[PDB]
């Protein structure tokens, strides 16, 4: 899993592994982005695709999903 | 005449003079209690707000 | 092999008492002495003064006539008010006073199982016009509590909110012998409190405040 | 990205979308209150 | 602050004036300034520091003012003070009050 | 319609009661439609009464009042004038700057308890805790021959 | 980037973006596309004068 | 409290001369009125607490709040983007917190010693555990030289390479090192991978540390050790013992016969300018070079008078702050001061 | 024009952009933050602010 | 007085021998009221076992070398003194430890006398090459905490008696909506095999129930109450 101790609810998923899913921080914000309005237009448009939390702001849902690879992007 | 002073120091009411000639005393840590290692210097300083 | 330690008391004076706990583990005594002085200062239950209320003014920032203070300075004056309180419930005491002369905390008049243990500290200075009519509404608690606004409680204008200190003790602190093949600590605290109580009953409130504490860790 | 060298605050090569004129500007004119005569 | 402009007895004292009574039977009074608001939001009080009785000479602080003790400026208050680090929380110019 | 001396007053309370001539061309539909159907054309006035600003608390101390019927003088147009005074007893607290006379500042990051606090063999617990870094660079000495 | 414009235009000169931004955020939908500011409008019209 | 959750805020202080003067952090309820500011954070700030202020602005749409997580985070932005030297690394005071933490004392109490006759050394240590207990007993000191088998860290490149196979270890794999407590906890801080250290921690290690760390862990490693080192600095700083009095502020012995002697050459100067040879301006320069050589000579003599442990001289010398030139000017000599001209 | 309107010596820089007819292009970061645009760096480049994204079929069917 | 209520106490196991807990929520200033107190009689009163002194036949004045084993007598004592064993015997009680041939020895080769138990069998503790052989004596009795070394052939070990190793807290803040300053303990511990930290905490809590009782004896008076 890595030396790294448990991130803290803002912090994760760490940034070191959302930056491999991506080829620059720029375009992992768009992504993570437009998947947390898409989210958000869902509640009112397709997932949760991970378990959302009991209160959870969508993007945090959108980074844990563009984590588990459940999802893909094209520039 | 400041280092002078600081030998005369009148003890408290048990007799005790809290502040040594260097100006310091040992203070202890109100949290774990175990008495701070190094005299620190303690005093009275005019603090306006 | 270890030894049933044991509290023995020595005594100052009638508010200041020492007291010796021996033996005790080597390193041990700081901490006891510690954690016995932190519950002194915080947590010993006393009384005190809630909110007051003087007929001629309405609020804390005037002047009574006659009377040489300010209402600020009046009752940074009753701050220094120690009492005992055995209702503890809001209890309302009384007070009537016309110069020439000096009104002090001996004018004040205690309804039943409340009493002031210090009579001669000055509170107002009176003249030939000076009238002083005091209610006192004494409350029991622990700690420091700070003005109740009026907002909170369903209070009137003429009620003045005062900060409570409820603490009865004044100063605590402690010292530890070490003695190194039988190695041992023996403490001793230093406990002065107001005459409200004596040094036995904080100490026995502060012993039954950690018990009822450590009590949940087995 | 290439000519140009890692980012000095990431450690890796320089993003894209990176401006480092004003970045390069602020870097120089950061430490300007500590030139003296 | 208040400054007796002539010598004499006080006759009275109140929280509101002083009324002195010069020795050539003239009477004086001096009213205070009682929680008055400042220019900036600060509170000017004033408050005797006199008795009724006693014989103050010419040019003597009868009454003190917002930031007077007994006669001399009291800005700020004697504090006991420690210096040492203490976890942090007087890192960089911070202050730990009790 | 003023706020009673004594009374303690919160942000948002209000201090002293004016209504205003409401301009008719503001009136919303919804207001020129019940003034049509009951035709209660009688007093017409809005609210723009003297509230308590942000973060403003206090006793209020007195109340001075000037009116154009009694006879004070008033800039042109102006009938009636009203101030109310508030006082605030501020302890001190965090973010609050001290400082003392040889131009050491600060302000105050943490106010712990009095046990909390480092005290003398005595048990007489220190006030105010100075860190020591600050004092050698600045070349205010004058403090530590003052303490 | 899109800090920096919602900085400049619905945080403070768009008049339609500011109420719509306000809208949304109360029934909890997607924060919409800022405007023009208007202090760009002020500009246009002291060059013309 | 739920709708803060997972918000960030940015924090700004002007003036904003590098783009760390606006940082992304999630914000905690606190009580009070002021803005409770990381202490690392300062030296990207350039941000003291006499009397500072600081700005929060609120991201409300999703990029905006995605650009705060991302690029403008606290813990994302650890490096000066000008040199790539750290800047939230431990800035003074827990530098002395370290620096007293890993130093090490010679002769101090339970350090170890050699077995002589009948009596062992004990001066080893199973665990570093066993080294708490002597530790919390008053026999073991901090700072004192001991011998332990650690099983949880990692040893460096030359006892890794004798004892184990390179690049070879595991976690619970024993060595013997001889170190001081400090030096063990400091490095139980640094993750199990990075090798031991054994230095005393001025300010330019803990740097090439941090430099490492950057260079080849991960952001988030980096961000949560720089937060592991800034508590032990601290809680270290507490115990440091470094106050300020006057008798620890010590004046020069020989500053009387310095001065003495170097305003001695002054008058022989103006003797020799008093009969004209002398030029005015050769005059001034002579002076000017005659008080910087005793400014000079006053502080050597401070240095040389001045204990190593002294809490003026630990305060300079560890990187903390301050220079030397400060403490030559509060004990004794400032020396030469500017005029209007120059 | 309208960078270098912004920047220093207005006056000149407005009457020499007047008589020469000059059509600004708008692309330029001063620019697009005078009027309100996304300015052309980080996220605001085209092939970052453009970005599709939907979820994998295979995740789409869980 | 006034009442106080809810403080909860809960557990996370780690591992077997080693666990945290957390006491919440406590009122302000007693977090570090039951911190240090609690970390202190956990590490310095509790009854366990351990070894004293031992005598190694073959070198007894080198005190360095010892034939048919590569570790030195340095590295005996430190396997030695993580040794886990329990004893109900007031007295010390002497154990030996006797393994000839090339091979590998382990806690598990040692014959406890009666009463005695040793908890970690797979300890490793030395390695005969060929031709080799060791017998030793150990010296085992009871105590609390840890003390320093203290005949031809015997040496004294320092005694780690506390059945706990290692043991840290820390304090936090969480509380009601009118305070939100109230005071979090976490206590991480870990022991041996001799108990789990539950039984040492309660061991703790019980021995400080005591001391505290002492003091709560002197009068029957009121304090804060508890639900
Ligand atoms: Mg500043």
């Amino acid at each position: 899993s890595g030396g790294y101790d448990t991130p803290l609810g803002i912090t994760n998923p760490p940034i070191d592994e959302l930056l491999d899913r991506v080829s620059s921080k720029y375009a992992l914000v768009i992504y993570a982005a437009k998947r947390a309005r898409q989210i958000n237009d869902y509640y009112n448009y397709v997932g949760p695709l991970v378990e959302p939390g009991l209160q959870e702001k969508p993007l945090s849902i959108a980074l844990r999903e563009i984590h588990a690879d459940l999802l893909e992007h094209t520039e | 005449e400041l280092q002078g002073l600081l030998s005369c120091t009148l003890p408290n009411r048990d007799g005790d003079v809290l502040v040594d000639a260097d100006g310091k005393a040992m203070l202890f840590d109100g949290r774990s209690g175990e008495p701070f290692p190094y005299p620190v210097t303690v005093g009275y300083m005019y603090i306006m707000k | 092999i270890s030894q049933r330690p044991t509290l023995s008391e020595d005594v100052l004076t009638d508010n200041r008492s020492q007291f010796v706990i021996e033996p005790l583990e080597p390193g041990f005594g700081y901490t006891l002495g510690n954690s016995l002085r932190r519950t002194l200062l915080s947590s010993i239950p006393g009384a005190a003064v809630t909110s007051i209320r003087i007929d001629g003014v309405l609020h804390e920032f005037t002047t009574v006539p006659g009377v040489k203070e300010d209402v600020t300075e009046i009752i940074l004056n009753l701050k220094s008010l120690v009492v005992s309180s055995e209702e503890d419930e809001p209890v309302t005491m009384y007070l009537r006073k016309q110069g020439p002369g000096e009104v002090t905390a001996g004018d004040i008049v205690p309804p039943a199982g409340v009493t002031v243990h210090n009579p001669g500290m000055h509170i107002a200075t009176l003249n030939d016009k000076g009238k002083l009519e005091v209610e006192l509404v004494v409350e029991r608690g622990r700690g420091y509590v700070p003005a109740v606004q009026n907002r909170a409680s369903g209070a009137e204008i003429g009620r003045i909110p005062v900060d409570s200190i409820y603490s009865p003790v004044l100063k605590v602190t402690y010292k530890v012998d070490a003695t190194r093949r039988t190695d041992f600590d023996k403490l001793i605290l230093d406990v002065e409190t107001k005459n409200s109580i004596s040094p036995r009953d904080a100490l026995a409130s502060a012993g039954k405040t950690l018990v009822e504490l450590f009590g949940l860790a087995r | 990205a290439t000519c140009y060298g890692r980012s000095m605050a990431t450690g890796k090569l320089v993003d894209i979308g990176e401006a480092v004129g004003i970045v390069a500007a602020q870097s120089i004119g950061e430490p300007g209150t500590q030139l003296t005569m | 602050v208040v400054v007796a402009e002539e010598s004499g007895v006080i006759e009275e004292v109140s929280a509101d004036y002083i009324t002195v009574m010069h020795d050539n039977g003239t009477r004086r009074t001096y009213r205070m300034r009682k929680f008055a608001r400042s220019n900036h939001g600060t509170c000017a009080n004033q408050c005797p520091i006199v008795d009724a009785g006693d014989r103050v000479e010419a040019g003597q602080v009868i009454a003190d003012g917002p930031c007077t003790d007994d006669g001399e400026m009291a800005l700020g208050k004697n504090l006991l003070v420690a210096i040492m680090p203490w976890e942090g929380h007087n890192y960089e110019d911070a202050i730990i009050l009790s | 319609g003023i706020v009673r001396i004594g009374a303690e007053v919160r942000d948002g309370d209000i201090l002293v009661g004016k209504v205003t001539p409401k301009g008719e061309t503001e009136l919303t539909p919804e207001e020129r439609l019940l003034r049509a159907i009951f035709g209660e054309k009688a007093r017409e006035v809005r609210d723009t009464s003297l509230k308590v600003p942000h973060g403003e608390s206090g006793k209020v101390i007195g109340i001075r009042v000037f009116s154009r019927e009694d006879e004070d003088e008033l800039p042109a147009g102006v009938n009636e004038l009203v101030r109310v005074y508030v006082a605030q007893k501020r302890k001190i607290s965090d973010g609050d700057k001290l400082a003392g006379r040889h131009g050491n500042k600060g302000v105050i990051g943490k106010i712990l308890p009095v046990e909390d606090m480092p005290f003398l063999a005595d048990g007489t617990p220190v006030d105010i805790i100075l860190n020591t870094h600050g004092v050698p660079r600045r070349m205010n000495i004058g403090q530590i021959l003052e303490t | 980037a899109y800090t920096l414009q919602e900085l400049l235009t619905i945080k403070s000169d768009d008049t339609v973006g500011r109420v719509k931004v306000y809208e949304a955020i109360v029934k909890g939908e997607n924060i919409p596309e800022p405007g023009i500011p208007e202090s760009f409008k002020v500009l246009l019209k002291e060059l013309q004068s | 409290e739920e709708v803060i959750a997972e918000h960030p805020v940015l924090l700004n202080r002007a003036p904003t001369l590098h783009r760390l003067g606006i940082q992304a952090f999630e914000p905690m309820l606190v009580e009070g009125k002021a803005i409770q500011l990381h202490p690392l954070v300062c030296e990207a700030f350039n941000a003291d607490f006499d009397g500072d202020q600081m700005a929060v602005h609120l991201p409300l749409s999703a990029e905006a709040q995605a650009e705060a997580r991302i690029l403008m985070l606290s813990s994302n932005n650890i490096l000066s983007p000008a040199s790539g030297r750290p800047l939230a690394m431990p800035r003074l005071d827990m530098v002395t917190g370290l620096y007293y933490l890993t130093t090490e004392v010679p002769g101090d109490t339970g350090e170890y010693q050699p077995a002589s006759g009948d009596h062992p050394e004990t001066g080893v240590y199973s665990s570093p555990a066993e080294a708490i207990m002597a530790a919390d007993r008053g026999v073991l000191s901090v700072r004192a030289k001991i011998k332990v088998r650690l099983t949880q860290l990692r040893p460096p490149v030359e006892i890794e390479a004798e004892l184990f196979g390179h690049s070879g270890w595991q976690p619970g794999d024993a060595w013997m090192a001889e170190t001081t407590l400090g030096r063990v906890m400091f490095n139980e801080l640094l993750p199990l991978g990075y090798p031991f250290v054994n230095k005393q921690m001025h300010k330019k290690v803990q740097a090439a540390i941090i430099n490492d760390l950057a260079e080849r862990y991960p952001m988030i490693v980096v961000a949560q050790t720089v937060d592991k080192l800034k508590d032990a600095g601290f809680y270290w700083a507490t115990r440091s013992g470094v106050t300020v009095s006057m008798a620890d502020v010590l004046v020069p012995p020989r500053k009387k016969e310095i001065l003495d002697h170097y305003e001695e050459r002054a008058d022989k100067v103006e003797k020799q300018f008093q009969r004209g040879a002398l030029n005015h301006d050769e005059r001034n320069e002579a002076l000017v070079e005659i008080w910087k050589e005793a400014t000079d000579e006053v502080g050597q003599a401070l240095r040389e008078h001045y204990p190593d442990d002294n809490p003026i001289i630990t305060i300079v010398d560890s990187g903390a702050t301050g220079n030397f030139t400060q403490t030559r000017t509060l004990a004794g000599m400032k020396g030469l001061v500017t005029n209007p001209k120059g | 024009w309208l960078s270098a309107a912004s920047f220093q010596e207005t006056t000149r820089v407005l009457t020499d952009a007047a008589i020469n007819c000059r059509s600004d292009k708008l692309n330029g970061l001063k620019e697009n933050v005078i009027i309100g645009k996304l300015i052309p760096a980080g996220t605001g480049i085209n092939r970052y602010r453009n970005i599709a994204v939907q979820p994998t079929e295979e995740a789409r069917a869980a």
